[PDB]
């Protein structure tokens, strides 16, 4: 599209997400959903194919269900108690809808199968800043709300959406979808410390942004949506395979690499109140994506496989459009563990 | 609570289960989207006006507006899913699979 | 809900069998129904006809092990007069293992059910002992 | 069936390189004789003549720090102040019960 | 401590800095110096320990792993000269790498005043490892074999990670020494009976015990011949180290949950002493030794008296070298018949016999001939398990007897009868691998003049 | 004599649309490389 | 300031460079006959840019210096083996025949950068439309599989359906025993061995499915030798007809801004030419692919990016 | 026979190893085999809406 065209509609997502932050008014709230809503429908459909139509079509379904169900939590709140103001849910099953739209607009499971399809439907740019961008403003609802969750609730749909990523992404061989179950392992692990701690789930969102951020924007330079496509990229460059490699084995939570500072924290957080059983399944759980991880790192640069004749005139030429943050958000998705106790900045 | 307020909420769930079933048609999916913003527009009308809310009378015409915008968008977007298969079939979009 | 978890916690673990029995098969009704709502959603295999059979199968089916494991469960508390011991929780969970593979017809299966369920049994015995919290409310 | 056979283009599997034929006198260690001969004189001069030498000499005159020729003094005079004075070699009570609060039972 | 750990940083950029033909006489010349700059920690004292700072303080258990630690890189490199010599010279550097953070990160886990550190530390070592297994390893199974040797470990690390912080927020620390002087009695609970396992099971995985040997002989057998010796000589002994770090806090729990355990490690060291008899891999059968003896050393951390401590640490050391040097003599005896089959290649003291002098040497010292500290650990271990139950010896007996049975028949099948006739291609051996065989067997014969250390902190 | 490295044979595992192939998904059929699908003007008749 | 968004944000808009001369023109003919002529004078008269035939090592002449690489580092393949031994084991036609659409391919990305950039026309040889008439000879003599045209159709779909067609093809049009006394009187040995089989089914791909297939896209401008000797009335014809058929009227600038886009970084117009579909003709293993890379690298000014060698002799390497 | 074939090469690897990669791969592919209905997610998720208002109240 025109790139002012362009630019004016990812300011336009800006803009919603940040009236969402910045408000008090439920209704601003909504409105800034809306709005982002509003403007995230072409971007997901920038090169036109029938996949990308339907991948739009479909986030658009779930996104304005999700929008409906939060006006009419919100409208019951209000029944409930003449009040606007994000505070206390003040009433129950009204904040079992709430949390129900916000779960949906997070893509928890049970509400989680539109992430694979959209994400495999749209290119990888459009991945990136979906898996990215489009967490911020449902988190921050709930981290302002989290004093109210019913944390049976919550608990219940952060341990389905851990396991529901785990055992979805052994399944797979597009990149895109393992990205996207991925997206919802960690979108679990975030959720089951909001009761306890809204400040590792902030920790835990800045680290999964800047691993998404670093995996998705590799794959880019090297532009592969397939395993046996990505199996192409070390006869041209080595070093991206290598850089990759690395950073999956931070995703997998491996120490001392910075994805696992996350779980731990987490993990600490949960074992002061009493809670040890959880932990323990989540854990074994997030074996499963580490699993899938270790396959995809095989693929890539463990071992080499075959090449193709035509591979050589690609070694003749060079990337024209390069990424400036590559290189920092690999090295801040690697190797910032010793900088955990920053984490008291309030991230 | 009173029952007016009751026979909304149920109104809005039957559209919402309606919506949730998807027999076929996503313009009937569209339409269970309508209806729910309709139950919300008059549960809200009623709410805000019983109690003298002055002010809260600019959120259900807000509202109205927002919402019709979305059905314009999702109108668009149902008209190119035909415009690649001539019909507004459910089962036509399986090229995606979990 | 939380109805059939207090009727089944609230009779006694060395008496009254056929009412824990009736709980536990209650329990095992109630999960087997959700199973089969959740397999009828995902994947509908033929027809109306079909799926009611389906769901019937996996209603009894979940009923029978509830109720196997309740009545070994109770049986042995009450002849071993050791209440409060994860051992007679492990046989009854064995037992019940045992009936879901005689259902399914498999020796292994049999035996690998019998195993786990003697396992989860035996650990939910103990988390209840000792009070663990699947799901701890925020402390600090 | 016109297939060639050959499933891929493939380098022939290469045969083992002798560092003899090339250079007798030849260490194992490199191909080039310079480096190969300058790599086996750091290799033995740095680990038979520093560290296993040097080493073993440091580690066998190790000041006690173990403290057993003290212990062993200190055992020695102890042990002839006791018998000067008839006190029964060592205690049975590593600490004096006097300082020790039993607590009374009364049952 | 930091005089140890920036010099093993600097290998680093040493290494990367290197003339492409100049890698290998630096890393050594400058492991070796490091070596000798680690020997300075073996002056301890009869009192608490040498407490450096806040973050890295010594023992006379630290101490000797540590000396191990530093003195096994020169002989990795060494070794792995010869295999990678049609390599490209960034593919060196980054293997070179790959060992040097190894070493690093076992430095500074011998160390780790703190547990919480000490589990980053002993996870950290899990990354190169892998690497070196599935990148550089020969056949088609490595991966396989990667993926055998990570997910054991962390079937047992995570929980251990639990139960840490858990412990954290109940006593208030996690340091060694607050752990010591503050340690109560654990009392009979399931809760604490399920924290003993957890605390437990992580380090007994990577000894391994006898049920959770799987993963060894794949990983030993698939990984070239610096990952060969790096799993059997230090990685082993990580596991031992922890539980002798960790069951101060787990007493009186011990005695009854040490019982299950005792059982597997006595009777595994018989039935994998009885595998090696039928084994047609060298490879397979140094790896099944290895099992055999850290059996042996679990028996002894479980007993857990003052005799046990100083067996098994004495144990542990001269498993490591012995192991190592056993891998080295197959490795040689692979580059030349590129088989790794016992039986193929026979006759070998008539064409080799300084190599063969050197399986003597080696086959005597695993047999545990004393007076080699090898028996000095397998005795004291003994005692002090016929001290806790006079039926052990039964089982003892048996494992020596089977023991100096397997060691002879691989010496006997390998070097001694009549050489394979269409095997022409077998060259003389090179100075490398013989000083890299005497490197490896003089220490051993050294140590065993001054046996207190490597007798650790109960001496 | 040399490392092994993955074949034809081995690389083809990682070919297919999922992992695992099984009887109801053997059907499946990997997407386009490029992520576009074949697509697979009235008249009247003014009469009198 | 490198061509991207910002430029055409700011200025940068390609309808007004268009002067009704573009007109990109693809000249086909059969093997010896006299295209490459009738292509230079028309390039000659109508001030447009030529582009010679794409071989080998076309994509050699535009990366570092101009010079062909080798020939087992730069297409793994020779035509003359191809003329000696069309069946060969090694399968050296299909992999011949993928490295030349391969190279048409990114000719024709050149020419249409060129053309957009400069609105100055361009004059081309045989396209990646057209060239798949060898490909189908070479099915029908025998000398390459099914499995060969299906991967060849395939690449052909996903990498040409992203360009706007030529605005004028012309075909020269020359009778079979004409171009075998043509080739025997060239003088190259290899030549000789062209069987006429081979050149009927050549001249039978381009009229059956060639110029039918471009007459609802294109204008075609049908040539004989003898009326093609003449460039005058070729460049009379050329510009007396109107182009109105075909996509390139309803283009406008943001069409032209994503072509532009795509045609410049050459990475990606070659993404498709190497999908990891498995035929043992082009497949290459690890080992060979290694070596063959490592050779690559070790040439004098490829180890880095184009300014960043030293050996060739760029300065002030540490402060760019 | 024993100690090498019948329980290190056989059932100490079916007990801990094999049964893992078995049930992880069982459940992987029944939760991954959706055929892209949106019919039948929204029905799951129709399940899901009521047993948590019956369920978690
Ligand atoms: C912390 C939380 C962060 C979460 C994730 C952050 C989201 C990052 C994506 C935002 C923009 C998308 C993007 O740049 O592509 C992904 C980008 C990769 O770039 P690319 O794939 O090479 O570009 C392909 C584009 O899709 C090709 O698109 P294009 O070249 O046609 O676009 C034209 C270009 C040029 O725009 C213009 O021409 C300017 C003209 C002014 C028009 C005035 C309009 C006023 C109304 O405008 C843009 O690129 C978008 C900039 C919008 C301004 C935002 C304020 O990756 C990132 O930017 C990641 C950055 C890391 C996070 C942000 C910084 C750290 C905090
Ligand atoms: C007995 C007292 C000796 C004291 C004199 C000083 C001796 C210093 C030697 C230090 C160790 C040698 C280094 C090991 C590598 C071998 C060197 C080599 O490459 O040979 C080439 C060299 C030239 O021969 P070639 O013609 O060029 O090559 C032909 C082929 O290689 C064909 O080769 P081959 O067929 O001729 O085989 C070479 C020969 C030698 O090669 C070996 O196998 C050496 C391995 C010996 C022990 C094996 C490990 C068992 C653990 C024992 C650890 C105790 C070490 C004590 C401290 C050591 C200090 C470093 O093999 C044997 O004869 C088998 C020896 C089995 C001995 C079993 C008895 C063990 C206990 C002995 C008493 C130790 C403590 C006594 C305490 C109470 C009394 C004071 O051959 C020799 O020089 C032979 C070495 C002399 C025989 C040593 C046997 C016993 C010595 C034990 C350690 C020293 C005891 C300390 C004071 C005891 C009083
Ligand atoms: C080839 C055939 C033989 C030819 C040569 C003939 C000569 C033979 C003599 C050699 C052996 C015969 C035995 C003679 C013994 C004399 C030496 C012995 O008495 O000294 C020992 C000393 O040896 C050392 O203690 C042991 C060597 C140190 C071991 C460290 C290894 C070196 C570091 C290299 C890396 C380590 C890798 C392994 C990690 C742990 C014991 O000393 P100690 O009774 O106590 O007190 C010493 C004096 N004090 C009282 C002042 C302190
Ligand atoms: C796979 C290769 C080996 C892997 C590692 C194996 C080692 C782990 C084995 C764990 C050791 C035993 C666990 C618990 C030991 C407690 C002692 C108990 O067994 O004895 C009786 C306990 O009675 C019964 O055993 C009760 C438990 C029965 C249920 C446990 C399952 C039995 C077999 C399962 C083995 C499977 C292990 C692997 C799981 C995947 C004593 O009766 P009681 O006085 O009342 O209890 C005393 C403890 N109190 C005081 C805390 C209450
Ligand atoms: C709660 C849930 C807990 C989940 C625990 C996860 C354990 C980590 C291992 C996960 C592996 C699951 C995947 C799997 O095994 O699939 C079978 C897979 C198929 O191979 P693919 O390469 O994927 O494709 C072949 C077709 N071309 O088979 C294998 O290759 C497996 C080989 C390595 C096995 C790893 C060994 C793991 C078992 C060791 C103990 C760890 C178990 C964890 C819990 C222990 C109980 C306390
Ligand atoms: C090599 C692969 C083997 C895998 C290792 C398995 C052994 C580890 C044990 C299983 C996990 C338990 C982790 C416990 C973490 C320590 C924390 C702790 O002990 O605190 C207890 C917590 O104890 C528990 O919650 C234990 C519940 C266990 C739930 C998960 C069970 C996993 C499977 C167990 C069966 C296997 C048992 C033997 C395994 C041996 C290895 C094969 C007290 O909880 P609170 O409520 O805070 O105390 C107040 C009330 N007194
Ligand atoms: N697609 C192709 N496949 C195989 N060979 C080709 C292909 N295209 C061109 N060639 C070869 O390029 C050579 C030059 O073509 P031609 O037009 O006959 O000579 P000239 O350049 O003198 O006009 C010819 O020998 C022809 O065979």
């Amino acid at each position: 599209m025109n790139p002012i065209i362009y630019t004016t509609l990812i300011m336009t997502v800006m803009s919603g997400t940040m009236l969402v932050m910045i408000s008090s008014h439920w209704l601003l709230i909504w409105i800034g959903f809306e709005m982002n809503l509003l403007a995230m429908i072409p971007v997901l459909m920038k090169n036109f194919n029938p996949r990308a139509t339907e991948a739009a079509t479909k986030y658009f379904l779930t996104q304005a269900t999700a929008s409906m169900m939060l006006m009419m939590a919100i409208i019951i709140n209000l029944l409930y108690s003449g009040q606007w103001t994000i505070t206390k849910m003040f009433n129950p099953v009204a904040m079992t809808m709430m949390t129900m739209a916000l779960a949906m607009k997070l893509g928890l499971s049970p509400f989680h199968f539109w992430v694979p399809e959209v994400t495999q439907g749209i290119s990888l740019q459009a991945g990136l800043l979906l898996l990215t961008w489009q967490k911020l403003a449902p988190l921050s609802v709930l981290c302002q709300i989290s004093q109210s969750i019913n944390p049976n609730l919550m608990l219940t749909m952060a341990m389905l959406s851990i396991l529901i990523g785990g055992w979805g992404g052994l399944n797979q061989t597009q990149l895109r979808k393992i990205m996207a179950y991925s997206s919802i392992a960690h979108m679990g692990w975030m959720t089951a410390v909001l009761p306890y701690n809204t400040t590792m789930t902030i920790l835990n969102l800045l680290i999964y942004i800047t691993m998404t951020l670093a995996m998705f924007m590799l794959l880019i330079h090297s532009s592969a949506t397939t395993t046996l496509s990505l199996s192409h990229t070390w006869n041209k460059m080595p070093v991206i395979t290598s850089l990759m490699m690395v950073t999956l084995l931070s995703m997998g939570g491996l120490p001392p690499l910075s994805g696992f500072m996350p779980k731990w924290m987490i993990i600490q957080e949960m074992t002061k109140n009493e809670s040890i059983i959880m932990p323990t399944l989540m854990a074994m759980t997030a074996l499963l994506n580490l699993y899938f991880y270790m396959r995809l790192a095989y693929s890539s640069s463990l071992t080499m496989f075959p090449s193709t004749n035509n591979m050589k005139m690609k070694w003749q030429f060079e990337h024209t459009k390069q990424m400036k943050l590559l290189p920092t958000m690999i090295v801040l998705s690697t190797l910032v563990l010793p900088m955990t106790p920053a984490l008291s900045s309030l991230n | 609570m009173p029952l007016v307020y009751m026979n909304i909420i149920m109104a809005f769930a039957i559209a919402l289960a309606g919506l949730l079933m998807y027999r076929s048609h996503l313009m009937s999916s569209l339409l269970c989207l309508e209806g729910m913003m309709l139950s919300l527009f008059i549960m809200s009308t009623l709410i805000i006006l019983n109690t003298h809310f002055t002010l809260a009378n600019m959120m259900p015409i807000i509202l109205l507006v927002f919402a019709a915008c979305e059905a314009a968008l999702g109108l668009s977007l149902l008209v190119m899913v035909s415009n690649t298969y001539g019909t507004d079939y459910v089962q036509n979009l399986n090229l995606l699979q979990c | 809900a939380k109805t059939l978890l207090h009727k089944y916690s609230d009779i006694p673990e060395g008496t009254e069998c056929h009412r824990k029995a009736y709980a536990s098969t209650s329990i095992g009704g109630a999960t087997g129904l959700i199973v089969s709502a959740y397999s009828i959603a995902l994947k509908p295999p033929a027809s109306f006809l079909e799926g009611v059979a389906r769901t019937g199968r996996y209603t009894f089916t979940s009923a029978a092990i509830g109720a196997i494991f309740g009545l070994t469960s109770c049986i042995s508390a009450q002849v071993r007069e050791k209440p409060d011991d994860p051992l007679n929780y492990f046989i009854g969970g064995c037992a019940g293992g045992l009936t879901l593979g005689a259902r399914t017809r498999s020796y292994g299966i049999g035996a690998a059910a019998c195993a786990y369920m003697g396992l989860t049994a035996a650990l939910v015995k103990m988390g209840q002992l000792e009070g663990w919290q699947v799901f701890a409310e925020p402390k600090v | 069936p016109p297939e060639p056979t050959i499933r891929l283009q493939e380098d022939p599997d290469p045969e083992d390189e002798n560092l003899y034929e090339k250079n007798p006198d030849s260490h194992g260690y490199d191909k080039d004789p310079i480096v190969d001969l300058w790599n086996m004189r750091v290799v033995f001069f740095f680990g038979f003549s520093i560290v296993l030498v040097l080493g073993s000499t440091f580690v066998a005159y190790l000041p006690d720090y173990r403290m057993q020729e003290w212990a062993r003094r200190e055992a020695e005079r102890l042990v002839k102040y006791r018998e000067a004075n008839g006190l029964p070699l060592m205690e049975s009570n590593c600490f004096d019960p006097n300082k020790i609060q039993l607590p009374e039972d009364e049952d | 401590m930091l005089k140890i750990i920036i010099p093993t940083t600097m290998l680093l950029p040493m290494t990367w800095m290197s003339k492409h033909n100049m890698i290998w006489i630096n890393a050594t010349v400058h492991s070796l110096l490091i070596s000798l700059i680690s020997l300075s920690l073996l002056n301890q004292l009869g009192e608490n320990s040498l407490n450096f700072s806040l973050t890295f303080f010594s023992d006379s258990l630290s101490a000797p792993l540590l000396v191990l630690t530093t003195w096994l890189l020169p002989l990795m490199l060494m070794a792995s000269q010869s295999h990678l010599s049609k390599e490209t010279t960034t593919r060196k550097k980054l293997y070179i790498t790959m060992l040097i953070l190894l070493q690093l990160f076992l430095i500074m886990t011998f160390t780790a005043t703190e547990l919480i550190l000490f589990y980053i530390l002993f996870e950290a070592t899990l990354v190169p490892t892998l690497i070196i297994i599935t990148r550089w390893g020969n056949q088609t199974e490595r991966l396989n074999a990667g993926l055998y040797f990570l997910f054991y470990t962390l079937a047992g690390s995570l929980p251990l990670l639990v139960a840490l912080v858990y412990i954290q927020n109940t006593t208030g620390s996690l340091n060694f020494l607050i752990i010591h002087y503050w340690s109560h009695p654990l009392s009979n609970s399931w809760s604490n009976i399920f924290m003993w396992l957890a605390c437990i099971m992580a380090f007994m995985v990577k000894m391994p015990l006898y049920g959770l040997h799987l993963w060894l002989p794949k990983a030993h057998v698939e990984a070239p011949i610096a990952g060969s010796m790096v799993l059997a000589a230090v990685l082993l002994k990580l596991g031992g180290y922890g539980m002798m770090r960790i069951t101060t806090i787990l007493n009186p729990l011990t005695n009854y949950m040490a019982y299950p355990f005792l059982m597997l490690s006595m009777w595994g060291m018989i039935m994998t002493s009885s595998i090696c008899l039928r084994q047609t891999d060298l490879k397979s059968l140094i790896a099944y030794s290895s099992v055999s003896h850290m059996a042996l050393v679990i028996v002894a951390i479980m007993i857990q008296t003052p005799w046990s401590f100083m067996g098994a640490t004495a144990l542990m050391i001269a498993h490591g070298l012995t192991s190592s040097m056993l891998f080295c003599l197959a490795n040689t005896n692979y580059e030349r018949v590129h088989s790794r089959t016992m039986i193929l290649a026979r006759g070998l003291q008539t064409l080799l016999p300084l190599m063969a002098t050197w399986w003597l040497v080696a086959s005597l010292t695993n047999l545990a001939l004393p007076p080699s500290i090898n028996l000095i650990g397998e005795l004291f271990i003994i005692t002090a398990s016929f001290s806790w139950s006079n039926i052990t010896i039964i089982l003892m007996g048996m494992n020596m007897m089977i023991t100096a049975l397997y060691s002879l028949y691989m010496l006997i099948t390998t070097q001694r009868g009549k050489y394979t006739h269409h095997i022409n291609n077998i060259k003389p051996s090179f100075t490398r691998e013989n000083a890299l065989m005497a490197l490896h067997i003089l220490p051993l014969l050294l140590l065993t003049l001054n046996p207190k250390m490597i007798l650790g902190p109960l001496y | 004599a040399r490392q092994w490295q993955p074949d034809v044979e081995w690389a083809e595992q990682f070919g297919g649309a999922v992992m695992y192939p099984t009887k109801e998904t053997a059907h499946w059929k990997p997407p386009p490389w490029n992520d576009v699908d074949p697509p697979k003007n009235l008249t009247l008749n003014f009469g009198p | 300031l490198q061509y991207g968004p910002l430029a055409f944000v700011l200025g940068e808009r390609t309808t007004r460079k268009l002067t009704e001369t573009s007109k990109v023109i693809t000249v086909d003919g059969n093997i010896c006959s006299g295209k490459g002529r009738l292509a230079r004078e028309i390039a000659e008269k109508l001030g447009l840019r030529h582009f010679p035939e794409a071989g080998i090592h076309y994509a050699d002449s535009t990366t570092g210096d101009g010079k062909p690489l080798d020939v087992q580092l730069s297409g793994n393949c020779s035509l003359e083996k191809f003329y000696d031994d069309p069946k060969s084991n090694d399968g050296n036609s299909y992999r011949l025949q993928s490295w030349l659409y391969a190279s048409r391919l990114l000719q024709y990305a050149d020419a249409l950068e060129h053309l957009l950039s400069t609105g100055q026309g361009v004059v081309l040889e045989r396209s990646i439309y057209s060239d798949f008439v060898f490909l189908e000879a070479m099915y029908r003599q025998g000398f390459i599989r099914k499995q060969c045209v299906e991967h060849y159709n395939e690449v052909k779909k996903v990498t040409a359906c992203e360009y706007l067609p030529p605005h004028v093809v012309v075909y020269v049009d020359v009778p079979v025993p004409e171009i075998q006394s043509r080739i025997q009187k060239k003088g190259n040995p290899h030549e000789m061995k062209i069987t006429a089989a081979y050149l009927q089914d050549i001249e039978n791909a381009y009229k059956k499915t060639f110029l039918p297939e471009m007459s609802e896209k294109c204008e075609v401008l049908q040539y004989s030798a003898r009326e093609a000797e003449d460039a005058e009335k070729v460049v009379e014809d050329i510009e007396y007809l109107k182009c109105d058929k075909g996509p390139w009227p309803d283009q406008d600038d943001r069409t032209f801004h994503r072509l532009r886009m795509l045609v410049q970084n050459k990475l990606e117009v070659l993404n498709y030419t190497t999908i990891p579909v498995y035929l043992p003709e082009i497949t290459i293993g690890a080992h060979q692919s290694d070596r063959v890379f490592q050779k690559f690298t070790e040439l004098p000014g490829r180890k880095y990016s184009p300014g960043y060698n030293e050996d060739v002799g760029d300065k002030w390497i540490w402060l760019k | 026979k024993s100690a090498s074939s019948l329980l290190d090469l056989i059932w100490l690897e079916t007990i801990l190893p094999k049964t893992t990669s078995f049930i992880q791969m069982k459940m992987s592919i029944m939760v991954s085999n959706q055929k892209g209905l949106i019919k039948l997610y929204f029905l799951s998720f129709l399940i899901t809406i009521m047993i948590s208002m019956t369920l978690f109240n």
